[PDB]
RNA sequence: AGUAGCUGGUUCACAUCGAAGUUUCCCUCAGGAUAGCUGGUGCUUGAAAAAGUAUUGUGCGGUAAAGCUUUAAAUGUGCAACUUGCCAAAGCAAGGUAUUAAGGCACCAAGUGGGCCUUCUUCGGUAAGCGGAGCAGGCGAUGCGGAAUGAACCGCUUAGGGAUAUGUGGCGUCAAAACUUAUGGGCUCACGAACAAUGGAUGACGCUCAAGCCCAAUUAGUGCCCAUUAUUCCUUUGGUAAGGGCGAGAAAGUGUAGCCCUUCCGAUGUAGAUGUGGCGUGGAGGUAAGGACGAAGCUGAUGGCGUGAGCCUCAGAUGGACCAGCCUCUAGUGCAGAUCU
RNA sequence: CCAAAACCAGCCUCUACUGAGCAAGAACGAGGUCAUGGUUUUGGCGGAAAUGGGGUGCCCCCACCCGUCUUGAAACACGGACCAAGGAGUCAAACAGACGCGCAAGGGAGAAGAUAUCAGUACUUCUCUCGUACUGAAAGGGAGAUUGUGGUGUGCACACUUGCCCAACAC
């Protein structure tokens, strides 16, 4: 259960197209931003930290691991509770085809099997 | 000693695998694949594996008296606690672990062959 | 072995917190009965008693820690109140009294019934323990602070902190300052004068009611 | 390695710790050190006091070879004998002979506490050490 | 919403972690951060604390310098006590100017060839904090020792010259330049 | 402009760092000079005897 | 605008009424040896060896006593610093501390509320 | 030879009756002088 | 590419701390240097030389008041807790056998060096939202709650949240609360509710046995409402904080997806300083891996992860051939703003 | 998955004196609560359901355009139409402190050479350079104590029940 489910975007992104929404922390003495008006956005900061063993975890309850090839599959072998391999994007259908018959094998779980 | 080659292939190594941030051991003889110097068996003047040997569990050893030639310095026997009792000849204190690494050997491969009937 | 030695020793100290106690409460209300005596003696003899005064009263920052002078801000921090509705209890020495008197505004006090006593210590009541705030507990938990063979209960610390007490510095000192509440059912004015109709300064015996809502 | 300037940690503060008055100019003051009889006036004093000025006799033409008399002490005569000779010196017996010019010394110094003799054989002596380097039984034997 | 005036002031700066890429401190630091820790000793929480420090801060001895502190300190031990092992937390340097040195038994983390030569030439032992752990776990009669760092050329720079109390050394490539008439100098002597 | 405003804060702030213990820096020097003189003769006799007390005492601890 | 050594010492240096004149013999016969407690009120009837103006009433040890003036270290606060001082000075303008004349006979020793029976008692009624 | 040197819920205290008792094992003692 | 003490700009995040507009000096006054303030690094050891506070003892003072230029406050302020001279001489001298709180020291370095307001005290000025000082507090650099509104008033000062309770301020509507409470007192008929000209301001309405004023109150001669505050709970982060421990895990560990657990205290912040197994870019030494079963790039109600910079996955009914990870090296490395090109 | 109830814990709320009053103390009883902890129970939902995210709208509420110099910016102060690419603490050198590494009373090379195989790596002579000694304008001179800390004061650790004191400051 986050404290925050909402992106830190960044002041005033939505007027300008090219400013991206990522989070840039506000600079100015005027800033109603930075100055913390309380009708303004808000500001990243230590106190949004997620839980700490919650964090990390995936609603499917695993802790994604990148996974590029069938041998890293029994990284997972033993820990096949605690942490799901995601298969890079990268991998060709071709090679995802045994990954995914033999991380059903071993009963590892995938993000995107 | 294994105290420095660890402080050594601690931040580095073919076998740390930091992805994500997350950190485990790509390495043959980990039997949790978790990247500590408990478990770092490649490093290990002592090392034990239990590892699946086509339907049969294996149970790769490594007593130090090979000391350093490769060839040699690893010797597999194939094979619930009996396992464990073996591991714990060379390991005492990956026993615990080696013991439960062998059974999830056992039920991957028992899952599988209920995997392998079924993609039939 | 040492594992029941800690059992000899967790049953000798209830045993001697019985003990404690025990006098406590006698020396309590015999210490009372014997105060009822003289003034009312002294009714029967047309004639008055000067109640001995007060030798403990109980401080309470009532004011922010906000715009506060170099001066008052000193006193504060000796005597411990770094927040707003902080407590201590301090002894009324007239040193202290002239420090009461410097940052009165900041402090609502008066002489701390032994109920109040109570529930501060039992309530809100914490010992520094290796600079931890430590909330009460035990009375193992107290005779580890204080190491001192007249400190074991908490009785010990609600007769130093009420009677006066030998070691009035030494329980209150080791005792972290009181995080009071704010008073339910609220203040009048943190501004004004107790007497004024305020909050602020000496308020007497009172101060148990206030601090009472506190607690 | 510009990975590790703090241009690099400071990029995204706009006035990189310059400041935001009192802005990141130029030459606030002047070059080099520029006003060190004025606006830096109390800097030099404080700490380069002997600065301005002249102090003595000119010397047009220094020659440096002429004067070079590098010094050894009595006190680090070790360094030059070796320890397998030095092993045994009694004053009144036969002693490693040391010449200074072939070890690069010119004078020698009289220091600390020398009490292993030997033969020092140096461009030049201290009052002291030939006079230590005698009291030790050893001696000094003038070169050039 | 609490007086803090002063707090910040008492926090303390210490190191908590060896800068010191060299993984032999590391173990080292391994060794005696646990000896430190399950120990009662107060030496091992000096030799763990002292391990950490920078290679400024833990300064050289001479093997001079031990061989004087060791006998001044060993001369006084009564008949049948063997001498302290000598501990430094530092580099141990040899001294051409003494050139005969009692059989010490020196510890510390480096040596130099010269100072382990003349070390075993008296037969004195140049032992490591690996043995000394296994020796002296406690720092049972170690003698630990600091080399010197107030005749660090570094620090007879710090201060003015200029201010008159002050025997500061100034910063110079050119020794004759900021050369000054007697006149003209600061005071020499002041009083605090 | 001359305000000594925040002048006491800011000097506070490090605290008045009360002044140096008189076991310190206790130079005599400039002292009225001929009581000074008499007592480095006194102070070097000290140090002979402190000296001369040591070498008594080692000769007493050699047994 | 015009700070010389006794600026503002118009009322300082002033001697008490009917308090003029030169300091007497009581004075001259206090003694001073080095670690006194001392206080140096300045007193302007001997103006050789007055002490500045910061001086006076300052209190301080003795640290050197010349034929005619006593050296007197005296805290000065600077800055963020007390300033240690040493202030020369005439005998006369040094009066002998008593700052610890408690504590010295402190160690020269270390060698609640009832019926009040009273009777007279006027209403205290306006 | 390393092994052998080594080093070998109420809040309330007032109102909470088992806090209160534990604290001031005398306390029961004492309310049951309190009835009456 | 003249120079510019001037103007304008100076690109990721987060965490840790965090100012100054004053001193001396300068052809100095829009700038320096200097010291202070601040950061970092330590060092040193742990009621060391602790204290913006009293008490007690001992000095200092000449302002208000007084007085007719003199007595004298309060607030203050200091302080304390054998050998070798002198003497006439061996005796003197000198050196030797209350509360609270971790103290001191060093190094390097920044920003700053236009301040402003207010409190009280003043000085100058006819007066000022005026010039000048002293004191302290503030704003600057800081919100939040309140005074309808307000840089500095009031309260309170600030990690992400919940309960509780408050502070200043309120409780007729606006507006939470007296569904217009009192089983309180007076006063009031026309206005009344801290710091001459666009029509229009107790904030608006409206209120009048008040919804005004003074006073007191709290269910009544038998209270309630609202804070970034307090307390408590959960979580985070920091601690160069305190401990314990060493079905899957149990790493001797600064720092990561933190070795694990426990407890405690802190958290704002401009200039600035610092940290970061912090993010991200082009390249290199390595390692490991991926790709025509589709690399990079690009698109994206593709979700997922991370406080965040960002990463990852999904989908392209996009593309067509390169390339991510990890450690080390490197830099022409991160952009809404320069009347920028 | 949504609910609801329970239990336990926690937590919270709701005599005495006095001359009818208080400055006054608990008790019994009951309630509340999981955005408190542990104990399930019971029902509801189950090509869909469900929780989460995302999107769009609304509702109530909060909310002055940013950057900027400035005591003070929402300012009737400056800059600001959009987007893309670019764009600004760099390189060298001389010092310094700090930190890492190497050796250490020495350290280091440079130019150059010689070799083996590739502007690299490996190798080395001879020197030079900084340092170990300072001072004086200069001629010049040039530092141990009474087999060893020059003394003394304060001083880790260890030792022994005070010693030695490292460093360090001071004298
Ligand atoms: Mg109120
Ligand atoms: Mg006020
Ligand atoms: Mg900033
Ligand atoms: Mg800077
Ligand atoms: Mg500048
Ligand atoms: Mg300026
Ligand atoms: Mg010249
Ligand atoms: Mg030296
Ligand atoms: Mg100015
Ligand atoms: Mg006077
Ligand atoms: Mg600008
Ligand atoms: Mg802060
Ligand atoms: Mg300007
Ligand atoms: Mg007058
Ligand atoms: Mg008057
Ligand atoms: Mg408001
Ligand atoms: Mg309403
Ligand atoms: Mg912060
Ligand atoms: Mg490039
Ligand atoms: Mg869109
Ligand atoms: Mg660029
Ligand atoms: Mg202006
Ligand atoms: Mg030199």
């Amino acid at each position: 259960v986050k404290k925050r489910t909402k992106r830190f975007t960044r002041h005033k992104c939505e007027l300008f197209p090219q400013l991206s929404s990522s989070w840039r922390k506000p600079r100015g003495e005027d800033s109603p931003v930075r100055r913390r008006y309380k009708g303004q956005k808000a500001m990243p900061n230590k106190g949004y930290g997620s839980d700490r063993k919650t964090k990390y975890i995936t609603p499917s309850g695993f802790k994604n691991f990148p996974i590029h090839n069938v041998q890293d599959l029994y990284m997972l072998l033993m820990q096949n509770r605690k942490y799901a391999g995601v298969i890079s994007h990268t991998v060709g259908a071709k090679s995802r085809k045994a990954i995914v018959r033999k991380a059903h094998e071993l009963d590892v779980r995938l993000i995107n099997g | 000693s294994t105290d420095l080659q660890w402080l050594l292939v601690r931040q580095n190594s073919k076998f740390l695998q930091k992805r994500n941030g997350i950190r485990l051991s790509s390495d043959p003889f980990n039997n949790n694949a978790n990247w500590t110097k408990r478990h770092a068996g490649f490093l290990n003047t002592k090392a034990a594996v239990v590892k699946t040997k086509g339907d049969r569990i294996l149970v790769t050893t490594k007593d130090g008296k090979a000391g350093n030639k490769p060839k040699s310095m690893y010797k597999k026997a194939v094979m619930a606690s009996v396992v464990s009792k073996a591991v714990a000849a060379v390991r005492p204190d990956l026993a615990s672990i080696a013991s439960r690494r062998a059974r999830k050997m056992a039920s991957t491969l028992e899952h599988m062959k209920k995997v392998r009937a079924a993609r039939k | 072995k040492a594992i029941a030695a800690n059992k000899a020793a967790r049953v000798a100290l209830k045993k001697a917190a019985y003990a404690r106690g025990l006098r406590y409460s006698r020396e309590y209300r015999s210490a009372e009965k014997k105060l009822v005596h003289l003034r009312r003696q002294a009714k029967s003899c047309g004639n008055y008693y000067l109640e001995a005064k007060p030798k403990v009263a109980v401080v309470t920052r009532i004011r922010g820690i906000a715009k506060v002078a170099p001066k008052q801000r000193k006193i504060l921090q000796l005597l411990r109140l770094r927040q707003i509705f902080n407590t201590v209890f301090v002894r009324l020495n007239k040193p202290m009294e002239n420090m009461l008197r410097a940052v009165e505004p900041y402090i609502a006090y008066g002489y701390p019934s032994l109920r109040t006593v109570r529930m501060m210590v039992y309530k809100r009541g914490h010992l520094k323990i290796n600079g931890q705030r430590v909330k009460i507990v035990n009375n193992q938990m107290i005779e580890s602070k204080y190491n001192n063979e007249n400190i074991v209960c908490a009785e010990d610390i609600v007769n130093q902190i009420y009677t006066g007490g030998k070691h009035f510095r030494e329980v209150t000192n080791g005792l972290w300052p009181f995080k009071l509440s704010p008073p339910a059912g609220g203040m009048r004015q943190k501004r004004r004068h107790f007497v004024e109709g305020g909050d602020y300064g000496n308020r007497d015996a009172l101060i148990n009611r206030f601090l009472a809502r506190m607690i | 390695p510009t990975r590790f300037k703090k241009t690099r940690h400071q990029r995204g503060s706009t006035f990189c710790g310059y400041g935001r008055v009192g802005k990141h100019r130029k030459h606030p003051s002047g070059r080099g050190n520029a006003g060190g009889q004025h606006h830096h006036r109390i800097n030099f004093d404080k700490y380069h006091p002997g600065y301005f000025g002249k102090c003595g006799m000119n010397h047009y033409h220094l020659k440096k070879n002429p004067l070079w008399k590098p010094t050894i002490n009595l006190n680090n005569l070790a360094k030059l004998i070796a320890k397998d000779e030095a092993l045994k010196a009694k004053k009144g017996e036969t002693l490693p002979v040391v010449d200074l010019l072939a070890n690069g010394y010119s004078k020698l110094l009289g220091n600390g506490h020398l009490q292993t003799p030997c033969i020092v054989k140096a461009r030049w002596v201290s009052k002291l050490a030939d006079k230590k380097i005698r009291k030790a039984g050893g001696a000094v034997v003038l070169q050039a | 919403g609490v007086d803090l005036t002063g707090v910040q002031k008492k926090k303390r700066v210490v190191r908590h972690h060896t800068y010191s890429t060299n993984p032999y401190i590391k173990l080292l630091i391994k060794l005696y951060k646990f000896l430190a820790q399950r120990t009662n000793s107060a030496f091992n929480k000096l030799v763990h604390q002292r391990l950490l420090k920078s290679r400024s801060n833990r300064a050289p001895i001479s093997l001079s310098r031990i061989a004087v502190c060791m006998k001044r300190k060993s001369v006084w031990l009564e008949k049948g006590k063997k001498a302290p092992i000598a501990v430094i937390v530092g580099d141990v340097l040899d001294d051409v100017r003494m050139a005969r040195i009692p059989a010490l038994r020196v510890c510390a983390l480096r040596f130099s060839k010269s100072a382990r030569e003349r070390i075993t030439g008296a037969g004195g032992e140049c032992l490591t904090f690996d043995q000394l752990a296994m020796v002296a776990p406690t720092g049972k009669n170690t003698f630990l020792l600091r080399g010197r760092k107030s005749g660090r050329e570094s620090v007879k720079h710090f201060g003015a010259a200029g201010v008159p109390g002050s025997h500061a050394k100034p910063f110079t490539s050119n020794r004759g330049k900021e050369r000054q008439r007697s006149s003209a100098r600061r005071r020499a002597f002041r009083h605090k | 402009n001359h305000t000594n405003h925040n002048q006491s804060r800011k000097n506070h702030r490090n605290g008045i760092k009360r002044a140096l213990p008189m076991y310190l820096h206790n130079s005599k020097r400039g002292s009225w000079l001929p009581a000074l003189i008499n007592a480095r003769r006194v102070r070097k006799n000290n140090q002979k005897a402190a000296v001369k007390a040591r070498r008594e005492r080692l000769a007493a601890h050699k047994a | 605008h015009s700070h010389g050594y006794k600026c503002g010492t118009r009322h300082l240096f002033a001697k008490k009424f009917r308090k003029h004149g030169v300091p007497s013999v009581s004075t001259i016969l206090t003694n001073f040896k080095v670690g006194d407690y001392v206080d140096v009120v300045a007193d302007s009837a001997v103006r050789a060896g007055m002490p500045h103006k910061y001086y006076h009433g300052r209190t301080g040890i003795v640290w050197n006593v010349t034929p005619r003036g006593v050296g007197v270290i005296v805290n000065k606060p600077v800055r963020n610093r007390t300033v240690r001082k040493r202030i020369c000075v005439r005998f006369e303008h040094v009066r002998k501390s008593r700052c610890q004349e408690a504590f010295k006979q402190k160690q020269k020793d270390f060698l609640n509320g009832g019926i009040v029976r009273a009777k007279r008692v006027e209403v205290l009624a306006r | 030879e390393v092994r052998r040197v080594l080093k070998p819920q109420p809040t309330n205290g007032f109102r909470n009756r088992r806090l209160r008792l534990r604290l001031n094992p005398f306390q029961k003692k004492e309310s049951a002088m309190v009835k009456g």
